[PDB]
């Protein structure tokens, strides 16, 4: 019933700005603040500021008081942030919230919306770059490097889906504009080399694969 | 200029009360600082548990109160459930602002802790052939999902060229994070022994490899 709506993701070049949505459903959108918040990669939620869609009344953060702007149109229940001249910095999770029919008083942030992941960047589609990573040497880890590639995600496999269990892969980062991350598995010491374990990767944005044996360093 | 902050992370069995704090770096935390309280769980799931300082939106379980103690605020859940890890923050607002709280980790004792796998991969010759080196140190199975890795190199630590995935959770409801160091293949030919290591509940573990 009460609903936030903002749209997943948007890419957004190094310089540029970026007009952020979130679409109120469920209540009365003039009735209630809205705030917005900045959340990174494991770091805390960061209030940038809220504003109220009866009245236009609008606080901001001193750090967002020439980052963002605060907007809403009332006959689509949409408050705006307008974020301007972007910069890695920026690269975030942003969050619309709703808080209380008061300022402060009687109320929650009760409410969010999904979030959208704003990316800064200036790359282009760029398929990735895959490297085996063997050991330097009971059971042994193996895994594959997928480095440079944007935009998310990739898809990797570990025998083309035959070894399942013993497999993690982890969260990309964001380096250098490009995107990266590994995939590991662990397979029983004697099975390998003697037995060929291969990651597949596959870059759907780019339609490419990269197979990859690993062998013994 | 107020900072908020929070006890970095907490632990607790199920069945404990805990005490999560929310300091104010302006002084004292008021009633009129209206601190609320918010949870987030994985996959960015907010609940806003308090507010008005102690009290609770609806439906929102009697096990979790709002308090002001001595000069902080604070947050208290008693008889912790399994589905309260989760990261807390605290809001108190100033003179027309919010400001939030680093937030605080909470464990509630699923299962027994659990040490991480460790695993440090060096470099690939291919990435190598590149100019490259990329040093992956993979941390597995662990719990409390609460570490923090550290980098060395012939001894001395670094401070450059590292990063760290957020620990995010196992299907068996441990965790797991990755670790990069980014370095010149030059670099990397100049030293000898590289090191990764997490700190983990009071401890340390360490993979290193010696440059062949």
């Amino acid at each position: 019933q009460v609903q936030l709506q903002q749209s997943g993701s948007e890419l957004v070049r190094p310089g540029a700005s970026v007009k952020l949505s979130c679409k109120a459903s469920g209540y009365t959108f003039t009735t209630y603040w809205i705030h917005w918040v900045k959340q990174r990669p494991g770091q805390g939620l960061e209030w940038i500021g809220t504003i109220y869609p009866g009245s236009d009344n609008t606080y901001y953060d001193e750090k967002f008081k020439n980052k963002a702007t605060l907007t809403v149109d009332t006959s689509s229940s949409t408050a705006f942030m307008q974020l301007s001249s972007l910069t890695s910095e920026d690269s975030a999770v942003y969050f619309c919230t709703r808080g209380s029919l008061y300022y402060n008083n009687y109320g929650w942030f009760g409410y969010w919306g999904q979030g959208t992941l704003v990316t800064v960047s200036a790359a282009k589609t760029t398929p990735p770059s895959v490297y085996p990573l063997a050991p330097g040497s009971s059971m042994v880890t193996l895994g594959c490097l997928v480095k440079g590639y944007f935009p998310e995600p990739v898809t990797v496999t570990w025998n083309s889906g035959s070894l399942s269990s013993g497999v993690h892969t982890f969260p990309a980062v964001l380096q250098s504009d490009l995107y990266t991350l590994t995939s590991s598995v662990t397979v029983p010491s004697s099975t390998w080399p003697s037995q060929t374990v291969t990651c597949n990767v596959a870059h759907p944005a780019s339609s490419t694969k990269v197979d990859k044996k690993i062998v013994p360093r | 200029q107020a900072v908020v902050t929070q006890e970095s992370a907490l632990t607790t069995s199920p069945g404990e009360t805990v005490t999560l704090t929310c300091r104010s770096s302006t002084g004292a935390v008021t009633t009129r600082n209206y601190a609320n309280w918010v949870q987030e769980k994985p996959d960015h799931f907010f609940t806003g548990l308090i507010g008005d300082t102690n009290n609770r939106a609806p439906g929102v379980p009697a096990r979790f109160s709002g308090s002001l103690i001595g000069h902080k605020a604070a947050l208290t859940i008693t008889g912790a459930q399994t589905e309260d890890e989760s990261v807390y923050f605290c809001a108190l607002w100033y003179s027309n602002h919010w400001v939030f709280g680093g937030g605080t980790k909470l464990t509630v004792l699923g299962q027994p802790k659990s040490s991480p796998s460790v695993t440090l991969f060096p470099p690939s010759s291919e990435e190598l052939e590149t100019n490259k080196a990329t040093l992956v140190c993979t941390i597995t199975d662990f719990y409390p999902g609460v570490v923090t890795v550290d980098w060395k190199v012939d001894g001395t630590p670094v401070t450059q060229g590292m990063e760290t995935t957020q620990p995010s959770k196992q299907s068996n409801n441990k965790y797991m994070a990755s670790s990069y160091l980014t370095l010149t293949a030059g670099a990397w030919e100049r030293h000898s022994s590289y090191s990764c290591q997490v700190t983990h509940e009071g401890h340390t573990v360490e993979k290193s490899l010696s440059r062949a």
